[PDB]
RNA sequence: GCCAGCAGCCGCGGUAAUUCCAGCUCCAAUAGCGUAUAUUAAAGUUGUUGCAGUUAAAAAGCUCGUAGUUGAACUUUGGG
RNA sequence: UAGGGGAUCGAAGAUGAUCAGAUACCGUCGUAGUCUUAACCAUAAACUAUGCCGACUAGGGAUCGGGUGGUGUUUUUUUAAUGACCCACUCGGCACCUUACGAGAAAUCAAAGUCUUUGGGUUCUGGGGGGAGUAUGGUCGCAAGGCUGAAACUUAAAGGAAUUGACGGAAGGGCACCACCAGGAGUGGAGCCUGCGGCUUAAUUUGACUCAACACGGGGAAACUCACCAGGUCCAGACAC
RNA sequence: GUCUGCUUAAUUGCGAUAACGAACGAGACCUUAACCUACUAAAUAGUGGUGCUAGCAUUUGCUGGUUAUCCACUUCUUAGAGGGACUAUCGGUUUCAAGCCGAUGGAAUUUGAGGCAAUAACAGGUCUGUGAUGCCCUUAGACGUUCUGGGCCGCACGCGCGCUACACUGACGGAGCCAGCGAGUCUAACCUUGGCCGAGAGGUCUUGGUAAUCUUGGAAACUCCGUCGUGCUGGGGAUAGAGCAUUGUAAUUAUUGCUCUUCAACGAGGAAUUCCUAGUAAGCGCAAGUCAUCAGCUUGCGUUGAUUACGUCCCUGCC
């Protein structure tokens, strides 16, 4: 075994929800992970950094190994999360879902010249973790994805492509860099361009429309 | 000393809630039955658990003990829940007491007030 | 030596075992030693227990560099046994009593 | 046997030196290798593109000012 | 700098204390100065160690100053009037909490945010550590001094934040008569046991020195044991040439 | 996770908890001391009954002796199996959790006590336990081996661990007169009685014993009955002179002992400073460990056996 738990899990194994643009619609939570192994498969892991610390005992030294881990698959949909933990082999792993249930998406789309299969993002954004600020800029084609080694990367993952970028900011921090730039593509969403404005009218939540399944 | 433990409190407990009913305080006639029920390690540590327990029904008679309920006490909260009849109907002083200044809102709201009020500290 | 050191614990984990920790003392790439430890499951260090639950071992060691100490520590399932002990001496396990019905009026037979 | 000596820097050498002297053995360039000097890239450690200025080295003690430098919007769009 | 003022404190100076020294800490007196007029100097951890203009992001609940509205709270005097008050709202403060979508080396930050997706306006500053803000010139001041500001030489780190393996003769908790109460028998005194300091000596063999050295190497040795000597021997010198 | 709190001999446990559940330690376990009028057996343990029998009574009685006169026993005494206690039972006391008092039954402060004793170590000690052992040195005028003699036992003194005593609550003496841990001879001299010889220390004939079988059931503090009378004694037993013994090739820097006399301080122990909560503190002994001997030490036991708490963090010390 699965297994589940609470009235979200149960729905998607028995598999009463399908996509992942209900949930983000509604905008539920996530606690368990396996809600997107379901659903995402498409789904590949990477490990950028492991450091050492450290917390310093009476006659010695405590070490663990942050990892820091970035997950996701072409289209629009990224994960990011940290788990100190000791040894690599809790410390990776439970660093990989501690992706998973941060998973976010994007808003690929147009430079100008609308023409036809999106490559960059929609908009100008803009990112800050303590010290670093990321802007990132909507580039023509393919251009190139215009940074470092790491947010090459988490962009790839996130297609996305093309996008010029620039920092600020202290990277090298590498862990407050990407803490950042990762919010501001979960960011691309939250920010009206006249093409939104055309009012939705909400559909109906999950958490009683499939009320009975959703218990004993 | 004489200071109580977990495993044993928490082994009573459990107990405890189930076998309130076979239960007792002459503790030598828990001893042998705390043996059919629990499948206890050991003789001293299952002399410790009854010790606890009659410590419990030497206490539940007395009264409400705490965070422990077991069907019997709980049915005694829908038998001593319930009360004052009559609910409230005032003849004497027939009039309800209506500050003074409680006339505007509800001569701007209702329906039949049988109220009362303090003509002006 | 780190890899081994875990086919040792999860040959022995498969190995429907309880628990098992690894140390490891002696020199290494270093001058100045050290120990390492490893480990799996839930694992006692006092009584009678030990004596009938765990056990250990050491096995000596003749790098050429300088020489080494191995040690195990299994942990045996109470259940999987026949030895004495069946549990911990902690362990207070409980039935989850019968489900009854009520009186009726009197009620008899002949036979 | 902390003496010779090596080592651009970290550093070896104080009786079994993976560094010194030397044997064998292997590695790199190879009719060409090293060595020292100056310059370049490396140098986003001079920077307009691209830096740093809360404590790392740095926001003048604070304000006024002649230069310097920037400076709201509005003056024919649309259609045929 | 020159007049006035000169209570109190109080460098300097004197003292008595403490102390191995004490020219310092502690105590008592004490010019000068603290105060003021008039004239100088221009430095400071002059500290939010955070340039100002602006413009935009995310919640709160306080407060000072205004202003607007509520047949709003009392004032009672007859109703108002104001006024204090309550609340609603706002603009401008002086801060604060909470998040972190952001930023950061981090600690933390509604600004240190909108920065490799790198650019709203512009003035100062720094580019390893010292040498040294010195030497020099040039300049402001009466002087103290300021502002300006080298180089030779030397050097592989100096530093920032943070970490528990540890450390403190900092606080807060436990645990034990190898720590005190409640007390008993004492050791330290001697008549004598031994054992470790040491001087002695043919030699006075030898390990061991805060709890972890002191009738302890099971050390209770007349030979021996046996390691100190003062001396006698015999080799119990294989293997090959 | 390994924690504010309450909890314990205890990271020992309830409980509080983005922490869930385990390993080692501790505890469980092993040693011994207690208990079993139930079992299983005993001329290497003891009962009555039985005589044989030796005394006092004579009243049938009372006091014996008997490794067999027989048997019968198995409380006793041994010791195998075994069992048995858990703080139990109410009562309180508390988060009526873990725990803690008290009184009953009970043989019975973790039942008492030891022993095993993780995690990491310390440059603590040790090549003077080694035929465990690196590398230096020694190799016959050796630092290797061995026959002798002395030496580690030498004292104006400094520092610890200890024995007897400052008394009549004791020293001397008759007369009562009591255990427990051991050990032990074999290829040779370990324990020795008994019955003599010696004032004695001992000598010895001879005896048993490879031992619940022998010496071995008789140890001292004490009750007895008193002399000593507040006299540094009749507390103190220092240091001495000889002899006589008992070991040891060697008795000298008398190994010990006896036989009788020399009759040293100290008249309750300053600045210090230990060890201790129950058969516990401490004193009276003895058997072993040395060993040919020489204990004023090491270990282990019992026989008499109380004060004083049964709590704290003032201290030290360490968590």
């Amino acid at each position: 075994g699965w297994v589940p738990v609470t009235k979200l899990g149960r729905l998607v194994k028995a598999g009463k929800i399908t996509t992942i643009e209900e949930i983000f619609l509604h905008s539920l939570p996530v606690k368990e992970f396996q809600i997107i192994d379901t659903l995402l498969p498409g789904l590949q892991d990477e490990v950028m950094n492991i450091k050492p610390v450290q917390k310093q005992t009476r006659a010695g030294q405590r070490t663990r190994f942050k990892a820091v881990v970035v997950v996701g698959d072409s289209n629009g949909h990224v994960g990011l999360g940290i788990k100190t933990a000791k040894e690599v082999a809790g410390a990776i792993r439970a660093g990989i879902i501690i992706a998973k249930l941060s998973v976010i998406p994007i808003r690929r789309g147009y430079w100008g010249t609308n023409l036809g299969q999106p490559h960059s993002l929609a908009t100008k954004t803009t990112g800050k973790c303590g010290s670093v600020t990321v802007r990132l800029i909507p580039a023509p084609r393919g251009s190139g994805i215009v940074a470092s080694p790491a947010v090459k990367k988490l962009l790839q993952l996130a297609g996305v492509e093309d996008v010029y970028t620039q920092s600020n900011g202290k990277t090298r921090t590498l862990e407050n860099t990407l803490k950042a730039a990762f919010v501001a593509i979960g960011n691309t969403y939250g920010f009206l361009t006249p093409n939104l404005w055309a009012e939705q009218p909400l559909p109906v939540s999950p958490l009683d429309i499939y009320s009975d399944e959703a218990s004993a | 000393g004489r200071v109580r433990t977990k495993t044993v409190k928490r082994a009573s407990k459990a107990l405890i809630e189930r076998y309130y009913p076979k239960l007792t305080l002459d503790f030598q006639t828990n001893k042998r039955l705390c043996d059919e029920i629990a499948t206890i390690q050991s003789k001293r540590l299952r002399n410790k658990i009854a010790g606890y327990t009659t410590h419990l029904m030497k206490r539940i008679q007395k009264g409400p003990v705490r965070g422990i309920s077991f069907k019997l006490q709980e049915e005694e909260r829908e038998r001593k829940d319930q009360y004052v009849p009559e609910v409230k109907a005032a003849r004497s002083n027939g009039v309800l007491n209506v500050d003074n200044q409680t006339s505007d809102l509800v001569k701007s709201l209702g329906l039949k007030l049988p109220l009362s009020v303090i003509n002006v500290s | 030596i780190r890899r081994a050191a875990y086919g040792v614990v999860r040959y022995v984990m498969e190995s429907g075992a309880k628990g098992c920790e690894v140390v490891v003392s002696g020199k290494l790439r270093a001058a100045r030693a050290k120990a390492m430890k490893f480990a799996d499951g839930f694992l006692i260090h006092s009584g009678q227990p030990v004596n009938d639950f765990i056990d250990t071992a050491t096995r000596h060691v003749l790098m050429r560099q300088g020489v080494l100490g191995i040690k195990v520590k299994i942990m045996r399932d109470p259940a999987k046994s026949r030895t004495g002990p069946k549990a911990l001496p902690d362990a207070v396990t409980i039935i989850e009593p019968k489900e009854e019905e009520p009186i009726l009026a009197p009620s008899v037979k002949d036979y």
